[PDB]
């Protein structure tokens, strides 16, 4: 289905779809392929989960439901039609879909059609309403009555299937074919009208049963056992988890990249217990104001250093021209994209990736030179008034990029040389 | 604003104190520290009228609820001083002498484990107790003698991390005072940085009064309007399990989650015995493929 | 009234057809509907063809709406002659025998809920006249029938049913039934020795 | 404004008199207790080194987020003459008061205190049985005397004269009776240390030379004192006003050994609840509190029914409301009592309604009153319906010409506090008849 | 007579927690909470309505899950009007999903549920997920039925085949299909289809769902994983970030490819490698090192001590409230027992006792 990497890369229409959904994706994609000419497959190669998420979001569909039961008759009536529910009616009733498609594009209008439909007795029959000759219906819609009837016959023919004997009431009533007793009660048998004909409640009940069967066979779509069926689980062994416990052997390496004696510590301990029982003065704790002054110097130096650390506690406010700010952000963004793709190629590790690595290396070099030329532009645009800040802002991505270039050169010298 | 529940843990150990005073010459430096802390608690309980103080000492064999007295009479200090200050100071010097006499009594047995983490945890429980009673600021103070032999912080690491997480839940900064030869104590520095605590290491026992009076006075009533004075920064990295060196980029077990700077021998976990996948580790060992 | 349209929005509705074959397809539909859990409702006569050999269990037997007293048709000369003959023979009260047959049919209707002890279900009696018939009712059936349950309305019926569902939605410790309801082989041995 | 009032009074105290106050460690300890946290930190830092600092070092240390609070602290520090900031070497060279510095240092070290913490006898006894009981007795007598419910034990003649002179609980000589002023009800609303501090501020204001600094230092050490011990009877002015505050019931003196009760501790610092009242739309009182003092003060503004163990019941009548109003007692004072006597369940319900109305609309189109207006605004509507007018009496200048008399001499009159009313467009503004100090002088220009 | 009822209730409670095991439990998690916002949750039957409380509880669940297990990504898909709507991709930042849920606050829950569509697109979202990550879904449900387009059993089979588990927190009562889902997905276990009894029980259930789950021995995936600790810088100059492309004063630096990021624990956007701190991995060590229960000593026997070992308070006196750590042979009070067993994760008695 539409789930492989190849399928997701193939769906150019879906790619354009979420493209048109976003705006920064036009920005990024335009710079990536329109401006830089990157292979758009490798563009989308990162965004594969996003593509699949968009596809699966677009791909779901609802389940069937009794749309005619949700239809209410609502003096006068005003049509308040919902197109999704109109198509729901179409899908649930292909007869109604057919009656739409041979009349509205031929004879009259859609709201006129639906007014005729709500007027029609075919609507009442398809809904849970007993048909009545007092009702006149709509003649145009009610011409489809026998067509819907033979649809019902064909659908019932499709719905017929053999039954399991374990639950077969037909086999149950065919237990004794020579039962000769008495005629059962009118009360518990299906009653009829005065002239022997039925009222049709059996028809409406078999119709709603047909609706149920249609729903369950819609469930039963494309998208022996009695031994298991008759198991009595209540007298069986309880399930126990096979979860594995874990122990932990403990032997850690010592931290890598004079010794005191009991006599000496005991001597000092005796002496300091003597001093402890001897004396203790709070007033002697006051310092000499000179080594204390050096303490003041050290403390104040620490305060100054950490205060300058705290002095640099939406992005930050900047005094850049807004266009050059956007341009440099754009260049940073596409350089980051190039760098990520180059790392994807490099950490892949194949000889098939070699020309890709070389070409992305060329693109990184081009981005470097374009960064330098941008630096020349902000040079002769500022006289290095804040072109220094421009260079420093674009610095770290450039450092990482050129570090990657050095890594590529080093591995080239490692393998080839 | 509110009474700040003061939490002070003093790590007392003759193995450290003897080492420090033999390395230097300031005998009674621990006494100087105790007097300085006496003035510190005086300054704190004079800063606020109810900012109650929890004082606990961890000796070599365990810990002790110093302040206050247990739930179950000489005066060295002066009679002219304040009533509450005098009561607390007399109680603490009595408790300190009792603990030191006990330490002299049972000196000769050996326990090589630091009790700092357990003391910190018990103090945090008491912080929960006090805060649950009756709104109170939580601020935890540790005093350590770092001149002793850094034996093994490895078993201390895990409960220290647990204490960090608990204090993070409890909004309690963990402020560290270290006196020792070693400038750096990585786990304590990480503890201060994560808990928004204060790290400080010096050597001289003199001037600690000015040191921890000036710097070590930040209360949660005024924490955001005071810059922290810490200068060190920590990478929050750990040494490897089988080589014992810190790693920047490496490997961890999917089960035990211990850092592996290299491939374990036998491709099995050195912590929880999980045998791994040879194709996985070969892909990890893969060199990049470069054109000729 | 269109009440069935409202009923459509929650479960399917299945009606006992006079055709046993269509009824079989209908019960298969109900079976599959409770299998997928979208939910369905069966409509069958108390003496109807479903009631004489089909059981319902653990999703099929969950709640039953028995409708009134299933009395037979009153004005049968055949029934009256039966009543006269059986009264002449064994001195049988006629109305009492009618109530007997009605309650026995009701019991046959309601007996198809509890397959195993793990199952659970709720029973309703939708007639005023049932209150005098607990003494008639089978003993194990009526032992769960409490005296407060003898005359209830829709509101506390709903509340008690919701609370019953909440109750049956909970797990149970095996210790509370390991020796009183479920018996091991050793439990049976111990019981046999206790009998001895 | 207790610390504000005391700080204002000490700023009124001149520099060398302040420095005399900064001489003794007990006074320095009490004043350090008064200082805000920032200045407290500053002085405890600088007190242990004789290194003066410039202002620039402190400014670099100070995070600018709380710079206003820093400005308040240093403004108090300078205006109390506790600082000596001089622009030495062009830099405002910061210097603490040195007598304050050394006396704080000695107090902290436990060094030379000269028994400023107290000339001790240390003959401790039980205080709950003699000191607390006599203290509660004398304070109950003076408290019900302030209430106005009859009580035989009249206060001292010194405090009686101070009440007669002062505008607190007016002993109106035409009536011969102590009468509840609005200031008297402010005193009733006040916290106990607030009442003590107002009393001592008034007594210090009225008392003259009796050495003022002796009274100051003695008051500060008396606040610094501890409960339940005998002490030496010192200055004689201190001793005689010590006997005065003995007659107030503050100290339990056996005519030389004296035993300070818990009132010194409360003067030093503070230490479905009690004092929590459930309001009712039917104006019924469901107090979670009871005392005969509570009934005595509730008799002024509440119609009550009976007294039970914690359940004090009653019903607030408009007769009780207007009984409060006619005494000059402010409805703002009344709601000060009411909003200090709220209950947990009803305030939780009020906060639930507030959070419900927050999401609907920010204004809610409702009057701003957090306490539930079903009962609370009924008084507040009665509060607005109580005053509901503005009266101007006396002189009035009318029919002005153009706004050079409004934006130049009446806009300036906002800065000097002489007008009672201001209307530029009416070309009239009202002043009191006696408030013509600087009104008929520049308005002629 | 309330203490006897409390004692027997504590006994019946502790019978479940008698067995404490050091099972291997998943750390690299993959948790999905789908929400239905239908007509059923419009019931005000629980105050104020089911929609509001599940919103609030989901806020709490997001906070707790990210606090305890920051080494997972969180995705939320809402169910509404016969459609399942993705609102939250799996991400390391909880704040994104917090904002999405805040959007879900103001909108109106309506429609009918479709677990088929919901679980299908949850499967599709869970498709590009690495092997070590434990794919598991929490599902809240208030209906007693489910309108669906097609079969659920094929979806069940596919989910079982793709090694993803589920846990259903139903509202009203048990639904047999949900029981079937929980049983078949969960190796026959019935410990996953849970029904609340009140909002407090719902709170407890959410807290239970916070915890990591044990894994099975047969579901063996024991391997290594590449990891990298980055380094934080605090620069004077603002610098462009790689992720959000904007100027940043500080930021961590990539250990491998030396780029910079804005948040942790996150994977690299550039060298594409996961970056954490040792705190994050040690955060679950209480799960890795569980704590034994503490036993009250009986009131009849002689007592080692009469006051609490840890909090230092007197033990109250009919029964004896002295919860003993047998690993350290010290008895403790109930408050300390609660704190050490839940908040703390170490026994200070065992810290003092040398091994
Ligand atoms: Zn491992
Ligand atoms: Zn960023
Ligand atoms: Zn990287
Ligand atoms: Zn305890
Ligand atoms: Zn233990």
């Amino acid at each position: 289905d539409s789930l492989s990497k190849e399928k997701l890369l193939t769906n150019l229409k879906l790619q354009q779809s979420l493209l048109k959904g976003n705006k920064v994706l036009m920005k990024v994609f335009q710079e990536t392929v329109i401006n830089a000419g990157l292979p758009p497959s490798e563009f989308w190669s990162t965004r594969i989960p996003l593509l699949r998420a968009f596809a699966l979001s677009t791909s779901q569909k609802v389940g069937p439901y009794n749309v005619l039961s949700t239809i209410k008759p609502v003096n006068k009536v005003n049509v308040n039609l919902s197109r999704e529910k109109i198509l729901n009616i179409f899908e649930n009733y292909p007869i109604v879909k057919k009656a739409y498609t041979d009349n509205v594009p031929k004879n009259f209008k859609e709201p006129e059609f639906w007014a005729r439909f709500f007027s029609s007795k075919l609507f009442r029959k398809l809904r849970g309403e007993k048909i009545m000759q007092n009702d006149r219906g709509d003649v145009i819609i009610d011409r489809y009555l026998t067509l819907d009837q033979e649809f019902d016959r064909k659908d019932d023919d499709m719905l017929l299937h053999p039954v399991k004997k374990i639950i077969d009431l037909d086999g149950n009533i065919q237990d004794d074919p020579v039962v000769r007793g008495n005629r059962p009660d009118f009360t518990m048998q299906p009653g009829v009208d005065i002239n022997g004909n039925s009222d049709g409640t059996v028809d409406i009940l078999k119709g709603m049963n047909r609706l149920s069967e249609k729903m369950i066979m819609a469930l039963k779509n494309e998208y022996n056992d009695e031994r298991n069926e008759l198991k009595i689980d209540d007298l069986n062994e309880s399930y126990k988890t096979n979860y594995a416990i874990i122990h932990l052997k403990r032997n850690a390496h010592e931290k890598t990249t004079l010794k005191v004696s009991n006599q000496q510590m005991l001597q000092q301990l005796s002496l300091v217990m003597d001093n402890l029982i001897n004396k203790l003065d709070l007033n002697q704790v006051v310092p000499n104001n000179e080594v204390s002054n050096k303490i003041n110097k050290r403390v104040i130096t620490a305060i100054k250093i950490n205060a300058k650390q705290a002095k640099h506690n939406l992005e930050v406010k900047s005094t850049l021209p807004i266009d050059l700010l956007e341009s440099c952000r754009m260049l940073h963004t596409t350089c980051c994209e190039f760098l990520k793709h180059f790392y994807i190629h490099f950490q892949s590790g194949e000889q098939k990736q070699a020309s890709t690595v070389k070409k992305l290396y060329n693109h990184l070099k081009d981005c470097i030179e374009k960064l330098n030329e941008l630096f020349q532009d902000v040079l002769n645009g500022d006289g290095e008034s804040m072109s220094n800040t421009c260079t420093a802002y674009l610095k770290p991505v450039l450092n990482s990029i050129t570090l990657a270039t050095h890594k590529y050169d080093e591995y080239f010298n490692e393998y080839n040389n | 604003e509110s009474p700040s529940l003061l939490t002070v843990i003093i790590e007392i150990a003759p193995k450290l104190w003897t080492t420090f005073d033999e390395e230097g010459n300031e005998k009674g430096s621990i006494i100087k520290v105790l007097e300085a802390l006496i003035v510190f608690l005086n300054a704190h309980l004079a800063f606020n009228s109810a900012n109650k103080v929890a004082v606990i000492a961890a000796y070599s064999q365990g810990i002790k609820y110093l302040y206050p007295e247990s739930t179950s009479d000489l005066k060295i200090i002066n009679s002219d001083m304040y009533r509450r200050f005098r009561n607390v100071d007399e109680t603490l010097v009595e408790e300190i002498y009792k603990l030191f006499e006990l330490e002299k009594k049972q000196i000769e047995q050996n326990s090589q484990r630091s009790t700092l983490a357990g003391a910190m945890s018990a103090g945090l429980t008491y912080v929960n107790r006090i805060s649950k009673e009756s709104s109170l600021k939580s601020r935890l103070l540790v005093l350590t003698c770092g001149s002793g032999s850094s034996k093994d912080e490895i078993f201390q690491y895990i409960p220290i991390m647990n204490c960090i997480f608990s204090a993070t839940k409890m909004k309690c900064p963990i402020d560290v005072v270290k006196i020792g030869g070693s400038k750096e104590s990585t786990f304590l520095q990480q503890t201060t940085d994560a808990t928004n605590g204060v790290y400080l290491h010096v050597e001289s026992t003199e001037g600690l009064i000015q040191y921890l009076a000036t710097a070590m006075f930040i209360d949660p009533s005024l924490r955001p309007i005071i810059v922290k004075p810490n200068h060190g920064s920590v990478d929050f990295r750990t040494s490897c399990y089988l080589t014992g060196r810190v790693v920047a980029v490496g490997f961890i077990c999917s089960v035990c989650l211990c850092v592996l700077s290299i491939i374990p021998p036998g491709n099995k976990c050195p912590a929880c015995d999980s045998q791994f996948d040879e194709h996985v580790i070969a892909k990890l060992k893969r060199k990049p493929v470069v054109p000729r | 009234m269109g009440i069935l349209d409202e009923v459509w929005k929650h479960k399917l509705i299945l009606v006992e057809t006079p055709d046993a074959q269509e009824t079989s397809l209908a019960l298969e539909t109900y079976r599959k509907a409770c299998s997928n859990g979208r939910g369905a409702i069966l409509l069958s006569v108390a003496r109807g063809k479903v009631s004489e050999g089909i059981d319902f269990d653990h999703q099929y037997g969950r709640t039953v709406l028995m409708i009134g007293i299933p009395f037979q048709y009153t004005e049968s000369r055949i029934l009256k002659a039966r009543l006269e003959f059986m009264r002449e023979n064994y001195r049988i009260r006629e109305n009492d025998f009618l109530s007997f047959d009605a309650m026995r049919h009701a019991a046959q209707c309601l007996g198809r809920v509890l397959r195993g002890k793990d199952d659970y279900g709720v029973m309703v009696l939708a007639d005023r006249r049932f209150s005098r018939k607990r003494s008639q009712l089978p003993k194990w059936i009526a032992q769960g029938l409490s005296d407060a349950d003898l005359n209830l309305s829709t509101d506390m019926a709903i509340s008690n049913t919701k609370q019953f569902l909440r109750t049956m939605a909970q797990p149970t410790d095996p210790k509370d039934q390991e020796g009183v309801s479920v018996w091991s082989y050793e439990d049976l041995i111990k019981h046999q020795n206790s009998r001895k | 404004s207790l610390k504000h009032s005391v700080t204002q009074y000490l700023e009124e105290i001149p520099q060398q008199v302040q420095n005399r106050l900064y001489t003794s460690p007990a006074t320095c300890l009490a004043i350090y207790r008064i200082l805000p946290p920032l200045a407290k930190f500053f002085i405890m830092a600088m007190v242990f080194n004789e290194n003066e600092v410039p202002l620039l070092d402190l400014d670099k240390w100070v995070n600018s987020n709380g710079k206003l609070q820093f400005q308040n602290a240093i403004k108090s520090m300078k205006s109390l003459h506790l600082l000596i900031p001089n622009k030495s070497s062009g830099t405002l060279m910061i210097n603490l008061n040195p007598t304050f510095k050394i006396s704080l240092r000695n107090a902290l070290t436990g060094g030379e205190v000269q028994n400023s913490f107290g000339v001790v006898v240390e003959e401790n006894v039980v205080s709950l049985d003699l000191l607390d009981e006599y203290s509660a007795n004398k304070w109950e007598t003076i408290l019900h005397f302030m209430v106005g419910t009859p009580l035989a034990k009249i206060p001292s003649e010194k405090v009686l004269n101070l009440l007669k002179h002062s505008k607190l609980m007016e002993e109106v000589n035409s009536t011969g009776e102590f009468k509840i002023t609005n200031e008297g009800f402010q005193f009733l609303l006040q916290e106990i240390n607030s009442q003590l501090w107002t009393l001592l501020l008034q007594y210090l204001k009225m008392i003259e030379t009796m050495d003022l600094v002796d009274v100051l230092h003695f008051i500060f050490m008396l606040g610094a004192l501890e409960v339940g011990k005998a002490y030496k009877i010192l200055s004689e002015t201190q001793r005689i006003m010590l006997q005065d505050m003995r007659d107030y019931g503050l100290v339990f003196q056996k005519h030389s050994i004296f035993y300070p009760t818990k009132l010194a501790l409360m003067l030093t610092s503070d230490t479905i609840p009690d004092g929590s009242l459930i309001v009712e739309t039917n104006f019924k009182i469901y107090s979670y509190s009871n005392s005969p003092l509570q009934i005595a003060v509730l008799s002024l503004f509440v119609h009550l029914k009976a007294r039970f163990v914690n359940m004090v019941l009653g019903q607030i009548t408009r007769e009780s409301i207007r009984r409060a109003l006619t005494n000059g007692i402010t409805a703002d004072q009344i709601i000060a009592y009411l909003e200090t006597h709220a209950h947990p369940q009803m305030r939780r319900l009020a906060e639930e309604k507030l959070e419900k109305k927050l999401e609907l609309d920010p204004n809610c189109k409702e009057p701003l009153q957090v306490l539930p207006p079903t009962v609370v605004d009924q008084i507040r509507l009665w509060q607005l319906e109580l005053d509901r007018v503005i009266t101007y009496e006396g002189s009035l200048y009318s029919d002005f010409e153009t706004s050079q008399e409004y934006n130049l001499l009446s806009k300036y009159a906002q800065d000097i506090g002489v007008l009672l009313w201001k209307d530029d467009k009416k070309k009239k503004f009202f002043i009191s008849k006696e408030g013509n100090s600087q009104v008929l002088d520049f308005a002629k220009r | 007579a309330s203490l006897v009822a409390s004692i027997v209730e504590a006994r019946k409670k502790r019978t479940a927690k008698k067995n404490i095991t050091p099972y291997q439990r998943g750390i690299i998690r993959s948790l999905i909470l789908t929400l239905d916002c239908s007509e059923a949750m419009l019931e005000k039957d629980l105050r104020p309505n089911r929609h509001a409380m599940i919103i609030q509880y989901a806020i709490d669940f997001v906070h707790e899950f990210f606090d305890q297990n920051p080494i997972s990504q969180m995705g939320i898909i809402i169910m509404r009007n016969g459609l399942a709507q993705l609102v939250s991709q799996v991400s390391g930042n909880p704040q994104d999903h917090i904002d999405a849920l805040k959007s879900i606050r103001k909108q109106e829950p309506k429609g009918n549920p479709s677990l088929q569509n919901a679980l299908e697109m949850a499967r599709g979202l869970l498709l590009p997920v690495p092997a070590h990550c434990t794919r598991e879904v929490l599902i809240v449900f208030g209906s007693l039925s489910t309108t669906d387009p097609g079969d659920i059993h094929q979806t069940i089979d596919s989910l079982v085949s793709e090694k993803i588990r589920v846990k259903v927190l139903g509202l009203s009562a048990q639904v047999a299909i949900c029981k079937e889902l929980c049983k078949a997905t969960n190796y026959g276990d019935e410990s996953f289809y849970k029904i609340l009894l009140d909002e407090t029980h719902l709170k407890e259930l959410f807290n239970e769902a916070v915890t990591p789950l044990p894994v099975n021995k047969i579901n063996k995936g024991f391997t290594l994983v590449k990891m990298g600790f980055p380094t934080r810088i605090f620069e004077d100059t603002p610098t462009f970030c790689s992720c959000h492309s904007k100027l940043v004063y500080g930021g961590y630096f990539c250990p491998n490819c030396h780029s910079k990021v804005c948040s942790l624990p996150t994977v690299c956007p550039c060298c594409d490698l996961m970056l954490i701190l040792s705190t994050h991995l040690a955060r679950s060590y209480h799960h890795l090192m569980p704590l034994k229960t503490f036993a009250e000593v009986p009131t009849t026997e002689k007592f080692r001590s009469e006051d609490c070992f840890s909090c230092q308070s007197r033990f109250p006196i009919l029964t004896s409230s002295r919860y003993r750590c047998e690993d350290c042979k010290q008895e403790f009070c109930v408050d300390c027992d609660v704190f050490i067993h839940e908040i703390l994760h170490n026994c200070p008695g065992c810290e003092s006792k040398p091994v």
